[PDB]
């Protein structure tokens, strides 16, 4: 019993500038890669379990969840509901200007309350592992650092691994997720080899982690700055009741408006 | 640097046109030639395969060595 | 609350090893499944506080025996749990040096400490050799906080050190409220108007790798059976080498923070709100849950403050109890 | 019985599939239900590798699969990968210098990919006709006068080596294979009824390839959604209504165009069906440490079961109380069972109150039974030849080592020359006296 849960970036903006790129590699080929780790998921075990989100820009809409081609028949049941559901999220959609760089904390909240329910439906014989791919590929916002951690440390607690594909650019947030949690991340290199790249990196299951050989771990900056001038700390000064870094000493502590007591 | 707001208007026209027609399966999702590349990437001999996870160590001469670092450490702790 | 809490946090816990630690009241003797909580309160606490140290004094045979020294990683403490469940418990308890020792280590941690003690106290006859009144006098005026778990009873003179020093006393029906009493100590307690707020010179050490294959490089065995330290963390005052972070300062008295740890406990400062609880069918024209898109299938409906939302019962304890924020209210 | 005695030994699939013919093999996953019925019943490393390789259109060299496995698991890793080249799933390719590459069989791996790609009865009603008609063959084993079978299935009970007829005026009787048969598993009593019914598929025009792929289609199938019968052949009529005399798919007529795979056919599985409790009925024996069985069940057949292993004393509308006597247990290998049977037919019915126990039946018990379980059988027959009193000592060990040379050394002696060697063989080392 193991509980896959895909997270796809489905940034509207960045696979429209993809699209509009006439590359090879467009959201459809995205999309399918990750339909085709589902099946495979659930093909390589009876007992496995699938959940597919797409994190839109303004909502996080899960997506998962006879045989008339030939495929095992829950499978193609699975893929008639993700390809309907695409259909109806990304087509019928919307336009705002405020808010449009997309969002990742939510999607990994509904997945962390998704796998705690659904953990609470197993019986007392079998147990669930669990872990969240995350497939990346726009610019992940710096505004909801705050939140984002708090999911990460959730992710710490209730033992949920973490995985990462990121598609174009490099993510530290994320990065720094799959470091904390004891997940997994990788940079793809070239595009269209999606599917080969998660098909033996991302869905072995955490007894076959420490069985494969597997890329090496990038090593991770704990960088950080201040809340003043947001450069680069090496000896930074922070608060006892705001707790905030700061960079230089400062009398009035500006974070909480304290009346600093100096000596 | 998120760049002029044109292309907000751009992208939502683009990919609302694009998610209409919808599921190509068997034709679209994998050439073989990209998946042939892709085990030779992951092969240990190519990228992404960082000639990471080395760790090449001078255990020679272990103990007696071992001690006269504790000893050192030790005083220049102090 | 929307109060000031003490953040940094050297609480110092004082088990007893008295002859009522060996009665039988738990199920197993209350020794057992002290310690088993306890093992439960390091784990939770160093989970959810990291800059802050424990430091576990045995009390046993009118003496007071500091079995663990006040440090900051889990691994030590719960080694020595794990050794002390083969103790004896052998003779009364002693109030005064418990505190006595725990005063003399929580004299010159920093002002701005909230230095707490936590004494999980089961017997009746508190067999100090001296008088104990002077002591919560000078605790008093040494702004140290302690805090008393009781087995069994109420003693009047827990009674008087916990108004006194400004803790909280608790006495224990079950294994479930005394795990609800550890789980209330395991939170930061909001401080008096006594503490001081000062503002700790921190320091950020970035990690640091054998620099380019170990191209110059500088190999070190370590800094508190250590092998061959290629890289890691340095210490941005004295320039040492530590291998785990955060770790304060040996040779300095600076306190590293890779500042995550900074962020591990955020969310007492922006904390959360209610959930307004209501069971019946209600107006519901939003059918599924908020949280994780299920039909609500039982008669508890959780409604948040500001966006007003809807959740089921396993979000309500997923997102008051891990992920500390409500879902919507990020969108 | 000069020989060993019928030891009921089930293949578990491996046995099975590992010794047919490979382009049987090749044909026989042609289907994507036998795919996933081979693939779950390989071991967890081959299992983890399958699906590693799966996605991959390169022989990967030897080095990468013996370099996926840490240091201390070769002992437990060789069989895995000998499992997956035996059973056609790894054929070995060249990489162009050396290195013996290795790949998934395309035919497999393709008709997996068209398995997953592009290419009214009740529930508990149906569970009760499992029931009545599983329990109405076994009655038949039993000998009771529910003997509702149609007589192709005594014919195949018959042929399978569990019911004997002898002195052909009809007495059906049971062999030692026949109790055997009975104190197993229900899963592993259909599947042993499939291998047996397989192994003699060479009789009224059957393939074992279209009917393992019916089996492997039955058990990956869901009780509530009904199916049809179009695009079956006529064989496959024969064999379904057959299939309907055993009780494990439910028809409503037999000309109809439904069938309803029961919950039987569901948990067709080579496997185990637990050591302290079955998916299919929660158990009902309490085994106390008096010897002292009881039984909260009410049926006629495993009454009777529990009367072939123990002897029963109370009989109440609710309950049997029976108790496991030395005579009754050598009574119960007289027939002949090796009681691994009996220790695991108490462990699969154990009740709900036996659990929570560290050992699902009384290991104590376990050891009174041992005590129990040796004056009965204490001797053991072989037919031998002799060699005695030769005439020196150096063709002594040279017969010794003939016998030893050719597999048909029995017992040897050290002192007085007094060697058992086979008789069926003996006839090699006679003409190789007459030799020298
Ligand atoms: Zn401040
Ligand atoms: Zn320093
Ligand atoms: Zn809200
Ligand atoms: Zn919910």
């Amino acid at each position: 019993l193991n509980l896959l849960v895909i997270v796809v970036d489905a940034n509207p903006i960045w696979w429209g500038k993809q699209a509009l790129k006439e590359s090879q590699f467009t959201l459809s080929k995205c999309i399918d890669a990750v339909m085709v780790l589902g099946n495979s998921h659930l093909f390589m075990n009876r007992s496995n379990k699938l959940a597919v989100i797409a994190s839109h820009i303004q909502e996080s809409r899960f997506l998962y969840p006879g045989s008339k081609d030939g495929k095992y028949e829950l499978l193609t049941s699975a893929n008639e509901v993700i390809v309907e559901e695409i259909k109806d999220l990304m087509t019928k959609s919307d336009i705002k200007g405020q808010h449009t760089e997309t969002l990742l904390a939510g999607s990994l909240a509904k997945a962390l309350c998704y796998i705690h329910r659904m953990n609470k439906e197993v019986k007392d014989n079998q147990e669930m592992k669990s872990r969240i791919l995350v497939i990346k590929a726009a610019e992940d916002s710096a505004l909801q650092y705050m939140n984002f951690m708090n999911v990460i440390f959730a992710a710490q607690k209730q033992n949920i691994l973490i995985d990462a594909c990121v598609l174009d650019s490099d993510s530290g947030l994320l990065q720094q997720a799959c470091d904390i949690t004891g997940g997994l991340y990788l940079k793809v290199p070239q595009m269209p080899s999606l599917l080969q790249y998660l098909l033996w990196v991302f869905l072995p299951d955490q007894d076959q982690r420490s069985q494969l050989i597997l890329p090496p771990p990038v090593h991770v900056d704990y960088r950080a700055a201040c809340f003043c001038h947001r450069n680069l700390i090496e000896i930074g000064y922070v608060c006892s009741v705001c707790l905030s870094i700061f960079c230089n000493f400062s009398p009035i502590c500006t974070t909480c408006e304290t009346a600093f007591k100096i000596s | 640097q998120y760049a002029t707001s044109q292309d907000i208007i751009n992208s939502f026209q683009s990919i609302r046109q694009e998610m209409e027609a919808y599921t190509p399966k068997l034709t679209q999702v994998l050439s073989s030639s990209a998946a042939s590349s892709t085990i030779t990437a992951l092969s240990p001999g190519g990228a992404l395969m960082q000639g990471g996870t080395q760790q090449a160590i001078n255990q020679m001469v272990p103990n007696d060595i071992q001690s006269e670092l504790k000893h050192l450490y030790v005083a220049v702790g102090e | 609350g929307q109060v000031r809490l003490g953040m940094m946090r050297h609480l110092y816990v004082v088990v007893d090893g008295s002859r009522t630690m060996e009665d039988q009241d738990l199920k197993p003797n209350r020794l057992t499944c002290t310690l088993k909580l306890l093992e439960y309160f390091v784990e939770e606490y160093f989970d959810q506080n990291p800059i802050s140290q424990i430091g576990i004094i045995v009390t046993k045979s009118k003496r007071a025996e500091k079995l663990t020294e006040l440090s900051g990683n889990p691994r030590k403490h719960i080694t020595s749990l794990k050794k002390a469940v083969d103790m004896t418990c052998h003779g009364e308890p002693s109030l005064y040096n418990s505190l006595s020792i725990a005063m003399q280590t929580l004299k010159h941690m920093p002002g701005h400490t909230s230095r707490e003690v936590l004494i999980i106290f089961s017997s009746l006859t508190t067999c100090d050799p001296s008088n104990i009144y002077d002591l919560i006098k000078t605790l008093k005026a040494a702004k140290i906080r302690v805090s008393v778990i009781g087995l069994s009873a109420e003693v009047r003179v827990c009674t008087v050190l916990a108004r006194e020093t400004g803790g909280t006393y608790h006495v224990i029906l079950d294994e479930s409220h005394y795990k609800e009493l550890l789980t209330h100590h395991v939170s930061p307690p909001p401080a008096s108007s006594s503490s001081e707020c000062s503002l700790i010179r921190m320091g950020f050490p970035q990690h640091t790798i054998a620099s380019l294959s170990d191209q110059d490089a500088k190999p070190s065995f370590s800094m508190a059976e250590p092998g061959l330290t290629l890289g890691g963390y340095f210490c941005p005052q004295c320039r040492a080498k530590y291998c785990e972070l955060p770790v304060e300062c040996k040779i300095c008295g600076l306190t590293l923070v890779s500042a995550p740890h900074l962020a591990r406990s955020y969310h007492h400062l922006f904390p959360l709100d209610a959930f307004q609880e209501i069971p019946l069918e209600e107006y519901n024209g939003e059918r599924f849950c908020y949280g994780c898109q299920g039909e609500l299938k039982d008669q508890h409906v959780y409604v948040c403050a500001v966006c007003q939302n809807v959740f089921c019962v396993d979000c309500d304890v997923f997102v008051h109890d891990s992920l500390h924020c409500c879902p919507g209210c990020i969108h | 019985r000069g020989l060993n005695r019928v030891h009921l030994q089930c293949r578990n699939l491996q046995e099975f599939l590992g010794g047919l013919s490979p382009g049987v093999l090749d044909r026989l996953y042609g289907h994507p239900a036998t795919c996933l019925a081979v693939f779950r019943e390989l071991p967890s490393l081959a299992k983890n590798w399958v699906m590693r390789m799966l996605f991959l259109e390169q022989p990967l060299p030897q080095a990468a699969v013996a370099l996926w496995v840490k240091k201390e698991f070769s002992k437990a890793q060789e069989e895995s990968t000998g499992l997956l080249s035996g059973l056609r799933i790894w054929h070995t390719q060249l990489l162009p210098g050396g290195l013996q590459g290795l790949i998934l069989n395309p035919i497999f791996r393709q008709n997996l990919r068209i398995a997953l790609l592009g290419g009214a009865r009740d529930v508990p009603s149906l569970d009760k006709y499992a029931e009545e008609r599983w329990e109405v063959v076994l009655h038949f084993m039993v000998g009771s006068p529910s003997a509702a079978v149609s007589q192709d299935l005594a014919q195949l009970l018959s042929q399978a080596g569990l019911m004997k007829s002898t002195e052909p005026g009809e007495p059906p009787c049971i062999t030692s294979a026949g109790f055997q048969f009975l104190l197993l598993d229900t899963p592993a009593q259909l599947w042993y009824f499939m291998l047996q019914y397989l192994q003699t598929a060479q009789s009224r025009g059957m393939d074992l390839v279209e009917i393992l792929s019916f089996l492997f289609q039955l058990s990956f199938s869901t009780l509530g959604k009904d199916y049809s019968v179009e695009g079956m052949s006529d064989s496959l009529l024969n064999f379904l209504q057959h299939l309907r005399e055993f009780g494990l798919v439910f028809q409503r007529k037999r000309k109809s165009r439904r069938y309803y795979p029961t919950r039987l056919a569901i948990n067709l599985s080579s496997g185990v069906s637990g050591a302290g409790g079955t998916v299919h009925q929660p158990g009902f024996i309490v085994v106390e440490t008096n010897y002292r069985l009881y039984a909260y069940t009410e049926s006629e057949l495993q009454i009777a079961l529990i009367a072939l292993f123990s002897e029963m004393l109370y009989r109440f509308p609710n309950m049997v109380v029976a108790q496991v006597t030395r005579e009754s247990v050598q009574q119960a290998i007289a027939s002949g069972i090796t009681a691994q049977q009996i220790i695991h037919f108490l462990r699969t019915r154990a009740h709900p109150v036996m659990l929570k126990q560290t050992p699902v039946l009384p290991p104590t018990i376990t050891d009174q039974i041992r005590l129990w379980e040796l004056e009965r059988d204490r001797l053991r027959f072989t037919e031998g030849v002799l060699y005695n009193q030769f005439l020196s000592q150096v063709d002594f060990e040279l017969l010794l080592a003939h016998a030893r040379e050719l597999g048909v050394l029995v017992f040897e002696n050290s002192a007085k020359r007094l060697m058992v060697v086979t008789p069926a063989g003996h006839s090699d080392v006679k003409r190789f006296w007459k030799r020298q």
